């Protein structure tokens, strides 16, 4: 069983005692509160690179080098379930115009095929994965809804209290990571496609 | 004579199936994408015996300090894309950047590679852009099949006769 919070408050009390304990560096702290200001663009070159990070001009791959060791402090103490709001192209490329009906509900054929090419297979996050203790940030609208299953000990951060965008109750997981689809299906809606999903862990692990 | 010649571009465009089909003559496919290795072998280069020395890259958790120190040491550089991931040609020109920025000389021997050339039928980088970012390079531009062999041998001979003429001067 994984704990899933009912209630912000406790998510905070929840997340404001992993942080204490963390004792991240300055630069540490600098280089997280930079990627909640920049995570789409430093995810986005990691995605293309497939993980590759050698061609990364010298801010960056620091910041890179950074975010990675940070991973070393920064580990859950139980079972926990984490939220993630995704948009169409993260199904892929031919989702992105694609994945909507006219009147805002899911597609069904683009579903079908969403559910064919995801469902009980293992996939692999090239990016840092953002997500929330809870499904009530601003996120909680886009039309895919990820409930990540994170196990006792994986490396996970909550970044909240230094973040730029605190009240998100922003949870970081490790670029380059593999998680397994479990489940997916459409919200009684019609308007969401909520996936579930067992998180298996990062390759990047340095010293 | 060793010549050292490091492979750089985006994961999964085939660095390492390049590297153990000219080592080795085999299509190795899904070699481990985190993994990286070095390989050393004989060859005989315009009736010269030499050795090549390669550096299949992994790229994935190599920081400043690590590919700043392998792209000192490196003498030449095979850049490979894949011809049918348009992100990866775009990388191309990251990669030779940093390369740029250590080595401080614009002569670097270097070969942009357009790998998986059996998959025209995927095509998304078209061979008018390559060549001619090629030319805007000062470099020549090959296209390989770590698959059916197709210019393999090639791009690792021509790398190693550009560190060889390099050497030359002086
Ligand atoms: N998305 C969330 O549920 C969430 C949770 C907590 C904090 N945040 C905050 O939001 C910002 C990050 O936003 P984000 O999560 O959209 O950034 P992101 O880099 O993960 O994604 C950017 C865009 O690409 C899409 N995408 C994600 N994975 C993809 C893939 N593998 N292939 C193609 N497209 C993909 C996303 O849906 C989004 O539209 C940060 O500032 C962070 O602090 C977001
Ligand atoms: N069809 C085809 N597939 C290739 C070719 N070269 C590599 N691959 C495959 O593409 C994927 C990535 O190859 P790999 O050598 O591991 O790429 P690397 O990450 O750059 O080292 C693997 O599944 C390979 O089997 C090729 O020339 N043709
Ligand atoms: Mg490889």
């Amino acid at each position: 069983t994984y704990q899933e919070f009912t209630n912000i408050d406790q998510a905070k009390a929840w997340g404001n005692a992993q942080y204490k304990k963390y004792g991240l560096s300055k630069s540490e702290k600098e280089a997280i509160v930079s990627y909640t200001k920049s995570a789409s663009e430093i995810n986005g070159k990691l995605r293309q690179n497939k993980g590759v990070i050698n061609g990364f001009p010298s801010n960056l791959i620091k910041q890179v080098e950074l975010l990675d060791k940070s991973f070393n402090k920064m580990k859950t103490p139980e079972n926990i379930m984490l939220f993630r709001g995704d948009d169409p192209a993260y199904l892929g490329t031919e989702f992105q115009n694609t994945l909507l009906n006219s009147n805002g509900t899911i597609n069904k054929t683009a579903f079908e095929k969403a559910k064919a090419k995801f469902l009980n297979k293992d996939r692999l996050e090239y990016g840092y994965i953002s997500t929330s203790l809870m499904n009530v940030s601003q996120f909680a609208g886009r039309p895919i809804i990820t409930k990540f299953k994170v196990a006792k000990g994986s490396k996970a951060g909550y970044i909240d209290p230094i973040s730029a965008f605190a009240g998100q109750l922003e949870m970081l997981l490790p670029r380059h990571s593999t998680y397994h689809i479990d489940d997916m299906r459409l919200s009684s809606d019609g308007k969401q496609i909520i996936i579930t999903a067992t998180m298996m862990g990062t390759a990047i692990n340095p010293k | 004579a060793l010549h050292k010649v490091i492979m750089v571009g985006s994961g999964g465009v085939g660095k390492s199936a390049l590297t153990l089909q000219f080592m080795y003559d085999e299509f190795v496919e899904d070699y481990e994408p985190t993994k990286a290795d070095s390989y050393r072998k004989k060859v005989v280069l315009d009736g010269e015996e030499v050795q090549i020395d390669i550096l299949d890259t992994a790229g994935q958790e190599d920081y400043a300090a690590i590919r700043d120190n392998y792209f000192r040491s490196g003498e030449g550089f095979l850049c490979v894309f894949s011809i049918t991931e348009m992100e990866s040609f775009a990388a191309t020109a990251d990669f030779r950047e940093q390369i740029l920025r250590v080595k401080e000389d614009e002569n670097v021997p270097f070969l942009l590679v357009g790998n998986k050339s059996d998959l025209e039928d995927k095509r998304q980088v078209s061979v008018e852009e390559a060549k001619n970012r090629a030319e805007q390079w000062n470099v020549n531009y090959v296209e390989t099949s770590a698959k059916t062999r197709a210019n393999v041998d090639k791009v690792f001979f021509d790398l190693m006769r550009e560190i060889r003429a390099r050497k030359m001067e002086d």
